């Protein structure tokens, strides 16, 4: 029976400490969702490790989650270890009902903690406490009156983790009432206890004793367990997770990251919400299949078979001397075969005899006595060890040797070999001396011819097939391996395995090694063959060495990861993109599948869609084209709505799972070449946006040697010894603060002096309510500027951050008075003109103020003053509405929140590398100084001093280039407004998407927003026009507008709004007569 | 080429003289050391006289040792051997027996019967 641990398992891992934080890490987890083997009783036959015992003893591997669940006090300890008997050493842990006592006590086999004694015995589980190692005493584990007070079942989860000889212990306890299956909801596990015990645990049981019950009808032998309590095992599995810590400090909720996609996701993007988008998350290339490839052909060979079976050999002191070279060699069958009776190896290793190389090799061989074996090695003496041949004490190959009575020794006798005495010229090692030494001086006392006249040390040996050791000849035969005086040349039968195809395989091609898919390449290499290259060791192309055929290497062939979320708060489904796999690759390490059972991981899913940056692995293709979304790759995007065909949809494309459409930019708008029919404005819409720049950033500076050193002596020695970069480091930045206070006066106090907020608020209609400052309410920011310094994120995400050598020096111009230029520019905005930057300020009504404003597009003041009325009104909604974007929509303001937040990341990341040892033996100071003496504390605080420069000077870089491009942000916002606050610029799309009215300042907690007021039309309509009129004999052009006709009366009108006119001389420029022109019309002039 | 093919041995009368040779097949002869044998019927090899390789140095060898003659002929590819002053226990296959290269040289074997 298979159940699911929902939601179980998870406990706090250290006795550290945070408060509302995200933390993460990576601890022997019971993994989500996982089955989990119910354990219940015998089930009669339903033993297999024990014997009328209900639950059998498991392995441990490493963590098991535990939990019990009775109506009453039921379920006794555990048993842990090895062997749980005397034999090696366990661990036993009881509850008494009194107390808890622990003990590693290596107790007597007991088959069952209840051997049948059902409640009268006196804790049969105790068979023997020999050996008892370990004892402790604390309160009880308990249990029960939650099972039955408040008539619920209650819980006792466990962890029992053997951590580095601590064996971490958890529990909780809690009712239930849906008494069949471990319910969802969540919970953690906090520990009672370490234990330093070191044991290693592979096996452990549950232990209970039979009291009485019921089942079996004895009246005594009652007691059974089949039908009784029952409880839940798992096992925990190396995974990290994403924790959520309350306010008190508490384990609220946790994520998984290998279990979905999503959670992976999740545990990238540190939160519980994500937004629609896709993530780049992990790559995963691939595991290159089995080994070296090269080929069954061509070799060479040595003939050792010529000399070893050579059957004939010569005098061990006139021994052959044998050079061999320039081949390939083999020493498996002679350092295997049974043909030798010896083999020994001086300084060479038989085994890696073959992978040896040697540029020469000599064959020393010859018939031995039996006896006389022992004195071929190094460090010999005897006869033959000192005046036949004689080994020095070096890297000698081998000495072989085999028995040949058979071919050596002849019935008939064989005197033919020989040994000398003790008379040759002593054997400097290596020395063929085969002279007759016959005579020394004869004269000699020694040898002579005095006392010795019938001597020759040569004494020919006989000997026979059946004659005894000593008289048994042993044919020996040593390889001298001369290496390294030259190249190399001899080395044993390589060459040796079969080449494979269309498969990742690490491949080795006669010294080449390295890793790809081996393919059916097309060119000719030359003799010059050996293998190809594009660029600087590309070996792209290669041949076989041994029967010459080419082929292509191209990479290990790919791994991605891209994946697609349409929003937690919103949806749940996942879909990923594999960037530039054709997943006929089933693409994760083909079909990966190794991982946790989810279709999306066990990729094989039938909703799959190829593109050019790889295929979708969640993928619905539609061929309907409508607008991009989140944006997958050349071309396509995604999220259509949640009805196109079925209900179960979303707005997350097909529930579940997602489409992948081309991306189609819209429709289509034309209108045809005209014949010379306008079509014009009507009716339009005066309207408003936004926009919004950072104008600075937060002021920082870090002291470098407090950042690097912060009070340890040693390290600001050895700081102001590596030269001036601190100087440099705090002076760009300084320079960057500073130049961030002159952004912030160029962006507002361009105006010489405030002009008030006039008392009497009654613009002409045109309401503000909401742009200039309170009235008299707090801090005197707008309301829009209210919204404004509050919808930006007041978290953060929580930057108050100085701790060691940072700071963050305020800036000059505080919120109010950044706020009291603002509404100075306001003021002067609307009261003054265009003129209160072009000298002393001067004053202007406002209806006056945006007529000629509007002649700033080419439209005169009977326009605004006509429709004075509904245009202002339609201000005031616009502006009103304003108010309810800027308000409503999240992630509206996101490149502010973008600048704090790449600021926080920047510091961030600083101070975690600052927790990093980059090569040092710890990332922490002061212990690495006092840990060690001065010189090796020295030089491994050194390279601490290095890798924390190296990032301080990445972290100073990248705040110039940010920087940088923020003066060019803020130029532009102080150019800006200049033109269309100061004035009314023309640069199209650049005031505001149309013909631009106005702007307004507005302040910003880092940055600036303006208001493009902008006029873009509707409503067109088409007319007839003629680009003159001939009136006698004589063309007409117009000064002040065009002549349109309705079809029958001509009317003068102008370019961007429908406002016709009779045809009159004042308004008409008279040159010529009709000309050389398209388009001259009738009905002439008054 | 060291076919030694072993010549000159042929039936001699105790007291007398005859010339024996061998030849490696078409070789030089210098380097290639010389050495002669007796082995009776009834018995095994020993050892009567042999030479150098100058040739000039004639080492024979420790019993009487004026009996044989030798003389390596590296003008006419043979050996030269002459034995005198004989006695009737040298009825024996002889082998020229050049040392160098091959130690244990042989591959003709001369015959040397010594009559009555």
């Amino acid at each position: 029976a298979y159940t699911n641990s929902f939601t179980r398992g998870v406990y706090y891992p250290d006795k550290v400490f945070r408060s509302s934080v995200l933390h993460s890490t990576q601890d022997l987890f019971l993994p989500f969702f996982s089955n989990v083997t119910w354990f219940h009783a015998i089930h009669v036959s339903g033993t297999n490790g024990t014997k009328r015992f209900d639950n059998p003893v498991l392995p441990f591997n490493d963590g098991v989650y535990f939990a019990s669940t009775e109506k009453s006090n039921i379920i006794r300890g555990w048993i842990f270890g090895t062997t749980l008997d005397s034999k090696t050493q366990s661990l036993l842990i009881v509850n008494n009902a009194t107390n808890v006592v622990i003990k590693v006590c290596e107790f007597q086999f007991c088959n069952d903690p209840f051997l049948g004694s059902w409640m009268e015995s006196e804790f049969r589980v105790y068979s023997s406490a020999n050996n008892c190692t370990f004892e402790y005493v604390s309160q009880p584990f308990l249990m029960d009156l939650e099972g039955k007070q408040g008539n619920f079942k209650n819980l006792r989860e466990f962890v029992f983790k053997n951590i580095d000889g601590y064996f971490k212990i958890y529990s909780k306890h809690t009712p239930i009432n849906l008494v069949r299956d471990l319910p969802q909801g969540f919970s953690a596990l906090e520990p009672l206890v370490d234990l330093p015990i070191g044991i290693n645990i592979t096996r452990f049981q549950t232990l209970l004793a039979l009291h009485r019950s019921y089942l079996t009808p004895g009246d005594s032998s009652s007691g059974w367990t089949a039908g009784a309590a029952a409880y839940y095992v798992g096992y925990l599995q190396p995974r990290t997770f994403l924790l959520k810590y309350n306010e008190n400090g508490t384990i609220t909720d946790a994520v998984d990251c290998a279990l979905d996609p999503l959670s992976e996701t999740k545990c990238t993007l540190k939160s519980f919400t994500v937004e629609k988008g896709i993530y780049q998350t992990s790559n995963f290339r691939v595991q290159p299949t089995e080994s070296i490839v090269r080929f069954p052909n061509i070799t060479n060979l040595c003939p050792f078979g010529e000399v070893f079976n050579a059957t004939r050999f010569a005098s061990v002191y006139a021994w052959n001397r044998k050079r061999i070279s320039n081949c390939v060699a083999d020493y498996s069958v002679l350092y295997n075969s049974a043909s030798f009776s010896t083999f020994k190896c001086y300084g060479v290793s038989p085994t890696k005899l073959n992978d040896l190389c040697f540029t020469n090799v000599y064959a020393d061989s010859f018939v031995i006595r039996g006896d006389e074996v022992r004195q071929i090695a190094p460090g010999q003496t005897g006869k033959i060890a000192d005046y036949n041949y004689k080994l020095p004490d070096d890297f000698t190959g081998c000495v072989i040797a085999w028995n040949s009575n058979n071919l050596d020794s002849k019935v008939g006798g064989n005197y033919n070999y020989l040994y000398r005495l003790f008379r040759k010229s002593n054997l400097k090692p290596f020395e063929r001396d085969i002279s007759t030494e016959i005579y020394q001086a004869g004269s000699t006392p020694c040898n002579g011819v005095e006392g010795f006249n019938c001597y020759f040390p040569l004494q020919s040996y006989g000997f026979q097939p059946t004659n005894g050791v000593g008289y048994q000849p042993y044919r020996v035969v040593v390889l001298s391996f001369e290496l390294l005086h030259a190249p190399a040349t001899v080395c044993g039968p390589k060459k040796s395995t079969n080449l494979v195809k269309n498969k990742c395989v690490n491949f080795n091609f006669n010294g080449l090694t390295g890793t790809g898919v081996l393919t059916e390449s097309n060119k000719k290499f030359l003799p010059f063959q050996q293998f190809g290259r594009d660029i600087a060791d590309t070996t792209d192309a290669v041949r076989d060495p041994q029967t010459l055929e080419i082929l292509d290497i191209t990479p290990c062939s790919f791994g991605g990861v891209s994946v697609i979320t349409p929003g937690t708060n919103t949806s749940n489904q996942v879909a990923v993109l594999y960037q530039d796999v054709n997943c006929t690759e089933v693409p994760v390490a083909i079909h990966a599948d190794q991982l946790t059972p989810t279709w999306r991981v066990y990729s094989t899913g039938s909703n799959v869609f190829q593109t050019r940056a790889g295929c979708l692995i969640g993928a619905e293709h539609v061929n309907n084209s409508y607008e991009c979304d989140i944006p997958i790759g050349a071309g396509i995007c995604a999220s259509y709505q949640t009805q196109t065909n079925s209900p179960r949809r979303a707005r997350s494309v097909a529930s579940q799972s997602i489409i992948a459409y081309t991306m189609s930019l819209g429709a289509e708008n034309s209108v045809a070449y005209s014949n010379n029919s306008i079509a014009i404005p009507t009716n339009f819409t005066i309207s408003v946006t936004t926009e919004i720049l950072p104008v600075s950033m937060t002021k920082t500076s870090v002291d470098c040697t407090m950042y690097i050193c912060g009070d340890s002596t040693e390290c600001s020695n050895l700081l102001l010894q590596y030269g001036s970069f601190c100087t440099q480091l705090n002076r760009a930045l300084t320079g960057i603060a500073v130049e961030q206070d002159k952004n912030t006066q160029e962006v507002f106090a361009q105006v010489k002096q405030i002009y008030k907020t006039p008392p009497i608020k009654d613009f002409g209609g045109f309401n503000f309510s909401q742009i200039l400052p309170d009235p008299s309410k707090p801090s005197k920011r707008s309301f829009i500027e209210d919204l404004l310094f509050n919808k930006v994120t007041l978290a953060d995400a929580g930057f108050i951050q100085k701790f060691n050598g940072l700071t963050v020096l305020p800036p000059l111009l505080t919120d109010e008075m950044i706020a009291q230029y603002t509404s100075a520019l306001l003021a002067g905005t609307i009261t003054s003109g265009w003129t209160f930057g072009a000298g002393a300020a001067l004053q202007i009504p406002f209806a006056m103020q945006m007529a000629y404003r509007f002649n700033g597009i080419g439209v005169t003041q009977n326009v605004l003053y006509e429709n004075q009325k509904l245009i202002a009104n339609q201000f005031n909604s616009a502006i009103g509405k304003i108010q309810d974007s800027l308000s409503s929509t999240a992630s509206a303001l996101g490149k502010l929140q973008d600048v704090v937040n790449q600021n926080a990341q920047a510091l961030n990341t600083l101070v975690k590398q600052l927790s990093s040892n980059f090569g040092a033996i710890s990332s922490v100071l002061n212990d690495i100084l006092s840990r060690l003496d001065k010189v090796e504390a020295e030089v491994q605080i050194d390279r601490l001093i290095t890798g924390r420069l190296q990032s301080l000077q990445t972290y100073v870089t990248q705040q110039l280039i940010r920087a940088a491009e923020i003066r060019a942000s803020a130029n532009l916002a102080a150019t800006k407004m200049s033109e269309c606050v100061l004035g009314q610029s023309k640069r199209v799309d650049f005031c505001g998407k149309g013909y631009h009215l106005m702007s307004f300042p507005q302040s910003a907690p880092h940055g600036v927003v303006f208001l493009h007021v902008t006029y873009v039309p509707a409503q067109e309509k088409n007319f007839t026009t003629a680009p003159a009129i001939c009136h006698d004999g004589k063309a007409h052009f117009p000064r002040e507008g065009v002549f349109v006709s309705n079809g029958t009366h001509w009317f003068v009108t102008q370019r961007n709004f429908y406002e016709p006119q009779i045809i009159t001389t004042d308004n008409t420029f008279v040159s010529g007569n009709c000309d050389v022109v398209i388009g001259i019309v009738n009905n002439t002039v008054y | 080429e060291v076919q030694l093919v072993e010549s000159g041995g042929g039936q001699v009368e105790t007291g007398g003289s005859l010339r024996l040779s061998c030849q490696a097949s078409g070789s030089t002869f210098s380097d290639y050391v010389m050495a002669w044998f007796r082995q009776r019927p009834g018995k095994e090899r020993e050892f009567v006289a042999t030479i150098s390789r100058n040739g000039g140095t004639t080492t024979y060898g420790s019993s009487v040792k004026g009996r044989f003659t030798i003389s390596r002929d590296n003008a006419k590819s043979t050996v030269y051997l002459q034995m005198n002053s004989l006695k009737p226990e040298d009825t024996a296959v002889y082998y020229c027996y050049a040392v160098g290269g091959d130690g244990d040289s042989w591959g003709q074997g001369t015959q040397v019967t010594v009559s009555s």
